[PDB]
């Protein structure tokens, strides 16, 4: 049981580079800009809503 | 080199700015490297003044430093290494070996800014810690995972308490220890590191059932202020990532108080009553709050704290006396009776030091000499004015019993080998308490007093009965 | 937004690798069920004992 | 049975009482009294005699 | 999978909008961020930095706003956006906080997960006033005898606890939150006090041996933790009474009656020392701050005993303050004993003669006392009083060839005194500490040896609860004695005696 609850830990250390990798291929993919001008026009849409 | 580069605007003292350029900051407990010829000094942030100028507190001397030099920036907490091969040597703030048993073989590091586990984590109590010393046994038993604290006066044997229970306990014990020296003599130090070498438990020709990280006095105040925290982290892996029980030894906690006194006052900080930092609850409560025995492990602090002047009125001491679990008094009168143990037996107190969970006889031996140790205190005045005579019977069976108990109380340790030469002597918990209460009833009461004066269990008292009768 | 993006590509993309069963066993004890309280002896034996009890046995003092 | 056990040691202390001596005679109750005492020690401090797998 | 389910609930957050009133960190040192900006902000507002830390704004001055910040620097860094959350401190409130140990803000540190509340009230509002008044009269039975009857008190009362430094100061109070449990199980909800124990500055091990053993006593479903730990900080632990206060305003205002302990003002004095010099606002005496007492004065004068027309209702309150080594003489016990309606003042030569309770009833008072306390209870312990009273003055004569009367008083005395002892963590029913105190009373007691006392009082109990448990539920339930009561009484105890 106690190897079980340290797998479950495991698994978010696991995860926590999995986090890290996700970070780095958003900055790496042109998604960083796509998903800026995304970004964009949809605080355009906020921002006129006020 | 970061292009986090910053130029020291102010030496003043420990309180060193750093002028870090346009945009780039550092953040509140991060570590600053400023390379010398004098290795790396390390400044804690510990203030954002803005304008990208930030106030840190150094660690190592502040001497020769130029006015608007480099500072490169190691961006996070102070990290320090842990391993199971930091085990088995001393340990320098800055995490470099100063016994130079070669380069820590460092698995992991952290920071030395952990947080303390929530209450959710924490795993009630209940393991009965037993030390083979008679005082602590029966009068305030220990428990595994607790925060003993060895309150006394200016190492009043207070390194050789230390050093006897470490003695017991830690050889004993199979996991590890950690032994963490703040502000102590670097004379006992080299003592200490001679004679855990001796009693091997510190091998280098193996491995160590402890770790050692000495911070001795002649360390700058910020220093001083961040061994305790260094030790800490090391314990912290022990505990969770071994997962093995431990037992912390933290020496002198007084000095921990009082480092970070002085360097609150350099922040500029409003010193508080008998000029201590107001953040000295927080710093004590964050000290202890992370040792604690949780689902992944247990650690048991010794912390030894020095009281100044005997007065536990002082706010200092008496803020540790709340934050701590097991409690000592250790008091020079007792010392100068002659009894080693040093302890004063009526302020004994401890977490574990109930009734039934100490068993009912325990409860009970205990209780009757508490109460009989106190009637002969009492009673101390009446013979002091009106003498010894005017007592009753029933006060004078009382008083040879009290005066019989405290030289029973008397328990030789190895530790007193450098003392007396006489060698130590550990009575087991069970035996101590039949021993008590066979006394309490007066069965040796056919024992002459000095026939328990240093000497050990029973069967000791006994013998050096009948050693003095022939 | 760039919430839901980098979940469904963070879950997706990145498998989870299961531990070494081989290292679980090694930090759990292995154990493999004790055996027999023992059977001791029976006490005493031959008429030895009988006669030894009996002829013994006047302890009752006068 | 527990009771015999301890009832004829207390029994033996008062027949002692009437035949002088007692040389085996607390042997004997010692004997009864301690198997007795380790019984019903052992049968109420009692862990289960297989393991759950109930919940764990 | 935790892995998923986890990602589960951190994207369903997402779309901000809120943010508007921006602040940026001007300096950031000491947990008190400076900021320019923020200009329509309340006072000790909620503000949520980038960060994500939480704070009040204690100093509002002309070109900066000094937010407190209530959790660590580690991840505040300076020049940060600083969101207004908007909004003054607020808490809930409402009954689902029994059963639960609940962090300052509100957050479950048992993790009980979501409260029933019933109102987000602010956590400072001002006291209930000269007509939000009833007269007190109402019993608070601790189940400790002379608490019980040498010091009692009413509900909706101040009384304080001050006493020597940990020696089950917290075991003191906890022997009245089980007794609360006999009158809680009664369907009545004036007999329903629901209780709050406020722990202030305590480790979080300590708390859970508390909460441990509340579990054990089953306390723990009327009991409310509020938890400010140790390692807690020192703007939580300000509003930890506070914030605890508005709590009791709900069962109060529901015009049910309820106790509150807020252990210990001590601990929150120093974090109250931690604010103000900080915020480089001049200390007080004893370097403690100067407006503490202003504190001290609106968190006492909360607990109060309503009006029958604005409901009869209460919020019973128990202030515990920790001696200093027995000094009683310093700033903050000062302060606090004048407001106090009461006091008990636990004693170290007790505590070592292993009087458990180490109550020393001299240097314990009440301002209420007898006007809450059950009648039966009071006309059995006028002369308890007196004959303690002679006792006390005649212990010192107690050290050689004594006078007659003296030995008489000693005699009675010296086994009242054994009486009082109370094995800690159990309290006793009312019905039956009448009968133990009414023994002594009628001086049947002097006829009993002092080891002996205890033996006779449980036995003398059973003695009661076999043969007269007429009697036993007659002083319960007529809760007064009539003369024929005491006189079968007094029959019951000359038999016991006599075995």
């Amino acid at each position: 049981v106690r190897y079980e609850a340290s797998l479950r830990q495991l698994e978010q250390r696991q995860l926590a580079k999995s986090v890290i990798s996700r970070v780095q291929s958003e900055l790496g993919n042109p998604k960083f800009q796509e998903k800026v001008l995304q970004q964009s026009i949809s605080e355009i849409e906020q921002l006129l809503s006020k | 080199s970061t292009p986090i580069t910053g130029k020291v605007t102010a030496v003043i003292g420990a309180i060193v700015d750093v002028h870090f350029e346009q945009s780039e900051l550092p953040a509140i407990l991060n570590a600053l490297e400023i390379k010398t010829p004098q290795g790396k000094l390390v400044l804690e942030v510990a203030q954002h003044l803005g304008e990208n100028t930030v106030r840190t507190i150094a660690m190592d001397g502040t001497e020769g430093l130029v006015r608007g030099e480099k500072v490169l920036d190691t961006g996070g907490p102070i990290s320090v290494p842990v391993g199971r091969e930091t085990l088995g040597r001393i340990i320098n703030v800055i995490g470099e070996p100063i016994d130079e048993r070669g380069p820590i073989k460092s698995k992991l590091r952290k920071p030395i800014h952990a947080d303390p586990p929530s209450f959710a984590e924490q795993s009630t109590s209940a393991e009965i810690l037993e030390t083979g010393i008679k005082v602590v046994d029966l009068l305030a038993p220990y428990a595994r995972g607790g925060k003993i604290g060895l309150f006394g006066g200016a190492g009043v044997g207070k390194t050789v308490f230390i050093q006897e229970l470490i003695n017991n306990i830690a050889k004993a014990h199979g996991g590890f220890s950690v032994f963490t020296g703040v502000g102590e003599r670097t004379r006992e130090g080299n003592d200490l590191y001679r004679e855990m070498k001796e009693t091997g438990v510190i091998n280098l020709e193996g491995e160590s059932k402890v770790a050692l990280v000495f911070g001795q006095m002649n360390e700058p105040p910020g220093a001083r202020a961040r061994v305790a925290l260094t030790g800490l982290t090391i314990a912290e892996y022990f505990r969770d990532e071994e997962g093995q029980d431990v037992l912390l030894f933290i020496d002198n906690i007084f000095r921990f108080t009082q480092a970070g006194s002085e360097v609150s006052a350099l922040l500029g900080r409003i010193p508080s009553a008998v000029g201590y930092q107001p953040t000295l609850a927080t710093d004590m409560g964050l000290l202890q709050e992370r040792i604690t025995t949780t689902k992944k492990g247990s650690v048991t602090s010794v912390q030894a704290v020095y009281v100044p002047a005997d007065d536990l009125t002082d706010p200092a001491p008496a803020t540790t006396f709340a934050h701590l679990d097991a409690t000592t008094v250790l008091s020079r009168g007792i010392s100068e009776l002659g009894i080693y143990p040093a302890v004063d037996p009526l302020d004994s107190k401890s977490r574990l030091l109930d009734a039934a969970v100490v068993g009912q006889e325990h409860y009970d031996v205990a209780s009757k000499v508490q109460e009989t140790l106190q009637t002969y205190k009492s009673l101390q005045d009446i013979i002091a004015i009106l003498g010894m005579d005017e007592l009753s019977e029933q006060d004078k069976l009382t008083v040879e019993r009290a005066r019989k108990i405290q030289r029973f109380l008397s328990q030789p340790f190895a530790v007193a080998e450098v003392f007396t030469g006489i060698p130590g002597k550990l009575v087991r918990l069970k035996d101590t308490v039949a021993s008590f209460k066979a006394v309490l009833e007066g069965k040796y009461d056919n024992i002459p007093e000095h026939a328990f004066y240093m000497v050990g269990g029973i069967e000791d008292v006994v013998a050096k009965a009948e050693k003095l009768a022939a | 937004n760039v919430i839901q993006d980098l979940y469904l590509r963070e879950l997706k993309d990145t498998k989870l690798a299961p531990s070494t069963l081989q290292d679980a066993e090694g930090n759990v004890k292995p154990w493999n069920p004790p055996q027999k309280p023992n059977l001791p002896e029976l006490e005493l034996q031959g008429p030895e004992a009988l006669k030894a009890y009996t002829e013994q046995n006047v302890e009752t003092a006068h | 049975a527990k009771s015999a056990a301890n009832k004829l040691d207390w029994a033996k202390v008062i027949s002692s009482l009437r035949i002088t001596g007692s040389t085996a005679t607390q042997l004997s109750s010692f004997k009864k009294r301690n198997d007795e005492a380790r019984r019903q020690l052992l049968e109420l401090q009692s862990q289960p005699t297989e393991v759950d797998f109930s919940h764990y | 999978e935790v892995s998923s389910i986890l990602e589960e609930r951190i994207k369903g957050v997402s779309d901000e909008a809120n943010l508007n009133e921006t602040g940026r960190v001007l300096a950031v040192g000491d947990g008190i961020a400076r900021v320019f900006g923020l200009n329509n902000i309340q006072a000790e507002e909620l503000v949520e930095f980038s960060s994500g830390v939480k704070g009040m704004a204690l100093n509002l001055e002309p070109g900066q706003v000094g937010i407190v910040l209530f959790g660590s620097d580690r991840l505040v860094k300076e020049g940060e956006l600083v969101k207004r959350t908007g909004n003054i401190v607020d808490v809930p409130v409402g009954p689902g906080l029994l059963g639960r140990v609940v962090d300052a803000l509100g957050n479950p540190i048992d993790g009980k997960g979501p409260i029933d509340a019933a109102g987000r009230s602010r956590a400072q509002v001002k006291a209930p006033g000269i007509l939000p008044r009833r007269s007190v009269h109402e019993p608070v039975q601790t189940g400790l005898k002379a608490v019980d009857a040498l010091v009692p008190i009413g509900r909706g009362q101040r009384e304080l606890i001050i006493g020597d430094r940990q020696t089950g100061k917290t075991a003191v109070a906890l022997d009245t939150i089980l007794n609360q449990k006999r009158w809680n199980n009664g369907s009545d909800e004036s007999k329903k006090l629901y209780c709050v124990y406020v722990a202030v500055g305590q480790k979080r091990s300590t708390v859970a041996q508390l909460v441990q053993t509340l579990e054990q006593h089953d306390a723990m479903k009327y009991s409310i933790i509020v938890a400010a730990t140790a390692s807690e900080a020192a703007p939580l632990q300000y509003l930890a009474p506070f914030t605890a206060a508005s709590i009791g305003e709900w069962f109060r205002d529901n015009g049910k009656h309820a106790l509150i302990v807020y252990d210990d003002l001590s601990k929150q004095a120093v974090a109250y020392r931690q604010l103000s010099l900080l915020l480089r606002r001049p200390p007080g005496r004893e370097a403690y701050p100067g407006d503490v007492f202003y504190l001290h004065s609106r968190l006492l004068e909360r607990a109060a005993k309503l009006s029958e027309k604005e409901g009869s209702g209460s919020l019973t309150a128990l202030p515990v303050i920790e001696t200093q080594g027995g000094d009683v003489s310093a700033y903050i016990p000062t302060n606090v004993i004048s407001i106090t309606d009461g006091q008990i003042f636990l004693e170290a030569e007790l505590f070592y003669k292993g009087i458990r309770p180490a109550i020393n009833v001299g240097l314990s008072v009440s301002r209420v006392g007898s006007a809450a306390q059950v009648k039966a209870l009071k006309q059995v312990a006028g002369s308890l009083k007196l004959f303690l009273a002679q006792y006390r003055e005649v212990a010192a004569f107690a050290q050689s060839d004594l006078d007659a009367s003296t030995k008489q008083t000693l005699v009675r005395g010296e086994r009242l005194t054994q009486l009082l002892k109370q094995n800690q963590y159990s309290p006793l029913a009312t019905e039956e500490q009448v009968p133990l105190i009414y023994a002594g009373v009628n001086g049947h007691l002097d006829g009993i040896e002092l080891s002996r006392i205890g033996e006779f009082e449980s036995s003398f109990l059973s003695y009661l609860k076999s043969n007269h448990n007429e009697l036993l539920t007659e002083i319960r339930e007529k809760g007064e004695l009539s003369k024929e009561l005491l006189a079968s009484l007094k029959s019951a105890t000359e038999s016991f005696v006599a075995t």
